[PDB]
């Protein structure tokens, strides 16, 4: 490249012809020639004719080199048009990434990337550095995309859908190579974005408290917390900024360095509000309203009520359930109806994805079985009904009772149990194959070698399975 | 004997292993429930019926400056972030 | 261990108020409402087995009838003079919840203990050394006599 | 037109953040092009990033001659497309005849220097006298004629760079033959346009630049690490 | 040899898990492919990739 510039620049009649000088040393990697001996003497800067160029860099992977016109100016703004992106997008996009693009449509669909789909699928038949971004990265290009992300505005958005995206793009699995390179890169963006946040935390907290809300006037469609949930990023908000702005929120008006036995005890004792033992740093109806309006208090008062209401399930099922309904069970009734008002409203503020956590379905069911069992306990004057209507009230009982678990995972101490206990089932599932396995083989085989001709069923399944069963729990078959 | 005391050892190395993402793991299930509880402006649980009606009554009847200055904010650190990169 | 006695408890409740509601109707002693919904469930932690549920190993020479005296009341019964209860939905209860706290709750606490053993232990000798403080101090603070003798000084 | 490498991207955005945190005035040329662009940029961003705490002036000292779109009131104007840049808090702009006029306002911002530098303001540590430097990074017959326009008087302070056009041509030297043999070495695509009856005022402009040494200084090649411009001033 | 790192690396695992699924593409969900087992003539369908 410097013997092909020694002959193009002394040939003294293309000494005016820097273009192509700049075009000889874009085709080659010639960055530091370019930049010492072309833009040195600021002698012919014309600042709108370097577009050709700029699209060559691009569709050639010349990074510096696009580095190096940024730095002696061009707007990108200016720069794109939708003839630039349909080009991009039409010719210059693979066909293998499309094909895995399709591929993470079918089998892996999400959010942003029906987002990205649709707008792939725009450009291939109004933010212009955020496309051309979502181009850069999605072809695994991994140093334009850094060039281009330094000029950004919304930049930790920007690094958290592109962390989504390739962490969405890897999980296809045919061409594990590119799998792997994704996997790279979104591990990349998403310690980019992190260390950015921490330190736009590090110098100013409301104004980074400001950054964590905001839209972008549909970046994707959503917000920057948001982007860094659907990633299951969690470590994005492990991070003691976004657990002091969480912590800040739920504690609300009441500052968080005053203790809780203090809290729990001004909710106990109501008129106790106006008195100087708690601390609403972060007139006396003021403080009231402080007070009642917080997600801890209001919270707690709704873990009392709900203690209450199973007091009042277990005294009417076991003590006092008539063939008529007393005072009792219409209480019960109507609280009931406030836990279902309750429901029914977080089922239509959220949708279909209600029924995507656990918790919400066995939620429903409780409330069904509840109204299946007034159902059967209506019908009086049916001995067999009403005790139906009674079975159906206890099995009910123990699914409400089990509820109270979730409910108590909101604490310091046995918060991370509780979650912790979701992640032995797989090895109770192992137990229980083996054990099953085991079971099954010597209660059959002392079955056969005892007895003969077993005709009945229930007396086959209490001396094949229940039995080695018990035997679990040290029983010893007799 | 030998079956349980398995299963022992199975969750005892489940807990030796998950138990430094258990935290992380926990803090990131807080912000659901610190979403649900701050996304409605709510009374007390067994009045919210109330406000029921009232979200009922509802349906009886019926670029920004700023963020650019905190979105130009945000440039400064980002420029003096990656100094550092650059510095390290 | 609180963790153990939380998760214990709630289970143990679910289980002992589903048991005497499936099985007998409107007891009106509370002493035989504890026995049953708290303290039997309790002893299934050690290995029990929670009893009246079975119908072919119930006797009614252990019932009452109505509370007159000191044994509990009868599952109530048929117009048949036979029990109620299915065996369908009260044998595979006491098999889960029996599954639930002797093996799974039990072997958890263990897993939780060993965990935390292996933690503490590097700094154990260091908080032990440095509870040693406070018993010197409090032995070489006080110039004393031998124990029984103290009273005289 | 103006060619900024990163060194001189850091070495700038130091000067201003010394500028503000010393409280500082800087005196430019106030156009929209170039040096004065990212002046201005690092001036709003150190504004941007704090809001309070000396919010620090930058004036800018215009032609008018040059100035594009011309609006005379009492009332604001609105300049939209010389042009002049957006992020200078002050601007002045000086008078005179027909268009084709530069290096009119050096008269006055000389003045000006000299008045401030016989300014007499006792709560300080030069001993009063408002200290005043006065820094060349480029090229071109204006900053070979405001550096001997400082020099010339007392209490300039100049400092010059290490890369540049008339910045190496002063940091490399420290008569008339060396200061040819320099000058057609660091800038020959420009002397084939000059004539020799300026080139001799030239070597006399910088004679009396090196009359005094000792009121200028450099910053070199092996001078590039960080707090390099605080050593310098 | 007992040489248990060759095969532990993902391209001989990659190997092998397209030999095992065989025919059918390796990214479609386990599910999908017993549901077909158990109704045979739902073979026709466009459930299952064949890629
Ligand atoms: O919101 C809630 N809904 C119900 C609920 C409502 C209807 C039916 C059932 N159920 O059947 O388990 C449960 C459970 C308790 N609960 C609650 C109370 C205090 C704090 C946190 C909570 O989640
Ligand atoms: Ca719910």
């Amino acid at each position: 490249s410097y013997a092909l510039y020694k002959a193009f620049s002394t040939n003294e009649q293309d000494k005016d012809n820097w273009n192509g000088q700049l075009k000889l040393l874009l085709e080659w990697n010639q960055l530091d020639l370019a930049s010492d001996e072309i833009f040195t003497n600021d002698r012919r800067w014309e600042s709108a004719d370097l577009q050709e160029v700029m699209f060559t860099a691009l569709i050639k992977d010349r990074p510096k080199f696009v580095r190096l016109f940024l730095e002696n100016g061009l707007n990108l703004q200016k720069f794109l048009t939708n003839e630039v992106l349909t080009e991009l997008f039409s010719t210059h996009f693979s066909t293998l990434v499309y094909r895995n693009l399709q591929i993470a449509k079918n089998s892996y669909n999400d959010a942003l990337l029906t987002f990205v789909w649709k707008l792939v699928a725009n450009f291939r038949r109004r933010h212009p550095l955020q496309a051309l971004f979502i181009w850069a990265i999605l072809q695994n290009k991994k140093e334009l995309s850094k060039v281009i992300w330094e000029q950004t505005k919304g930049c930790t958005l920007a690094a958290l859908g592109a962390s989504k995206l390739l962490k969405t793009l890897a999980k296809v699995k045919n061409d594990i190579n590119a799998a792997g390179e994704s996997e790279e890169l979104a591990n990349e963006y998403e310690t980019r974005a992190v260390e950015l946040f921490t330190e736009c935390y590090s110098n100013d907290e409301d104004l980074a408290e400001q950054l964590l809300v905001y839209s972008c006037e549909a970046w994707g469609g959503s917000n920057c917390l948001e982007l860094a949930v659907e990633a299951t990023d969690q470590h994005f908000i492990a991070q003691p900024g976004v657990q002091n702005f969480l912590s800040k929120q739920w504690y609300g008006e009441i500052s968080r360095d005053t203790k809780n036995w203090k809290i729990i005890l001004c909710l106990f004792i109501i008129p106790l509000v106006g008195c100087g033992l708690v601390s609403f740093r972060k007139k006396l109806l003021w403080y009231y309203v402080a007070f009642f309006t917080s997600p801890f208090v209001v919270f707690s008062w709704n873990v009392v009520f709900y203690i209450a209401f199973l007091l009042l399930f277990a005294y009417v099922l076991l003590m006092d359930f008539h063939s008529v309904p007393h005072t009792p069970e219409l209480i019960l009734y109507a609280l009931v109806f406030v836990l279902f008002c309750d429901e029914v409203r977080q089922w239509y503020m959220n949708g279909v994805n209600y029924f995507t956590d656990l918790w919400n379905v066995m939620d429903t069911l409780g409330l069904f079985y509840f109204i299946a069992g007034i159902v059967f306990r209506l019908h009086s004057s049916n001995k067999s009904s009403l005790y139906s209507g009674r079975v159906i009230f206890c099995l009910d009982y123990i699914i409400f009772t089990l509820r109270l678990i979730h409910i108590f995972t909101v604490s310091r101490n046995l918060g991370p149990k509780i979650i912790m206990l979701q992640r032995m089932l797989i090895d109770v599932f192992f137990f229980l194959f083996l054990f099953a396995v085991w079971m099954v083989a010597f209660g059959v085989a002392r079955q056969g070698i005892l007895r003969q001709n077993e005709q009945r069923w229930r007396w086959i399944f209490r001396s094949v399975i229940y039995e080695p069963y018990l035997a679990m729990f040290g029983q010893v078959p007799s | 004997i030998l079956l349980v005391n398995l299963l022992v050892a199975m969750f005892g190395y489940t807990v030796g292993i998950v138990q430094e993402n258990n935290d992380q793991v926990w803090k990131f299930q807080r912000y659901f429930l610190v979403q649900e509880y701050c996304n409605r402006l709510n009374i007390p649980f067994p009045f919210v019926v109330f406000a029921y009606f009232y979200m009922v009554v509802k349906k009886c009847f019926k670029f920004r400056n700023e963020d650019n200055e905190t979105l130009a904010w945000e440039g400064v650190m980002k420029e003096n972030y990656l100094v550092k990169i650059n510095t390290k | 261990v609180f963790f153990f006695l939380f998760l214990f408890a709630v289970w143990m409740v679910a289980f002992g108020v589903a048991r005497q509601g499936i099985l007998r109707q409107n007891e009106q002693r509370w002493r035989w409402i504890f026995r049953s919904v708290i303290y039997e469930p309790y002893l299934a932690m050690f290995g029990q087995v929670p009893s009246d549920v079975d119908s072919t190993t119930y006797d009614f020479s252990h019932c009452t009838f109505s509370g007159n005296e000191s044994k509990p009341l009868c599952v109530e019964l048929d117009e048949h003079n036979l029990p109620r209860f299915p065996e369908w939905i009260t044998i595979p209860l006491v098999c889960i919840y029996m599954l639930s706290t002797n093996i799974l709750l039990v072997n958890l606490l263990v897993a939780m203990f060993g965990y935390t053993v292996g933690i503490v232990q590097e700094n154990n000798d260091q908080v032990w050394k440095f509870q040693r403080y406070f018993l010197v101090q409090e032995y070489c603070n006080r110039l004393n006599i031998p124990f029984p003798f103290v009273v005289f000084a | 037109n103006f060619a900024l490498k990163p060194r001189m991207r850091k070495i700038f955005s130091r000067l201003i953040y010394i500028a503000q945190s010393k409280g500082a005035w800087i005196l430019t040329g106030g156009t929209h092009y170039g040096l004065m662009k990212y002046i201005g940029e690092v001036v709003r961003d150190n504004t941007i990033s704090r809001n309070s705490e000396e919010n620090i002036v930058a004036i800018g000292i215009a032609a008018w001659g040059m100035v594009s779109n011309r609006d005379t009131l009492i009332d604001e104007g609105h300049f939209s497309a010389y042009i002049l840049d957006n992020n200078h808090t002050h601007l002045l702009l000086v008078d005179n005849g027909c268009h084709g006029h530069p290096t009119v306002e050096a008269k006055l911002r000389n003045q000006l220097e000299k008045y401030i530098s016989e300014r007499t303001s006792q709560d300080s540590n030069y001993g009063g006298k408002i200290p005043i430097v006065c820094f060349a990074q480029g090229g071109g017959r204006e900053t070979l004629k405001a550096i001997n326009t400082s020099v010339k008087s007392k209490i300039p302070c100049v400092v010059v760079e290490g890369s540049g056009q008339i910045a190496d041509v002063i940091a490399s030297l420290v008569t008339s033959s060396m200061v040819k043999e320099k000058l057609v070495r660091f800038l020959p695509r420009t002397v084939s346009r000059l004539p020799e009856e300026e080139i001799e005022s030239w070597i006399k402009w910088l004679k009396e630049i090196l009359e005094s040494s000792h009121l200028l200084t450099v910053i070199k090649m092996e001078e590039a690490g960080d707090e390099i411009v605080s050593n310098a001033i």
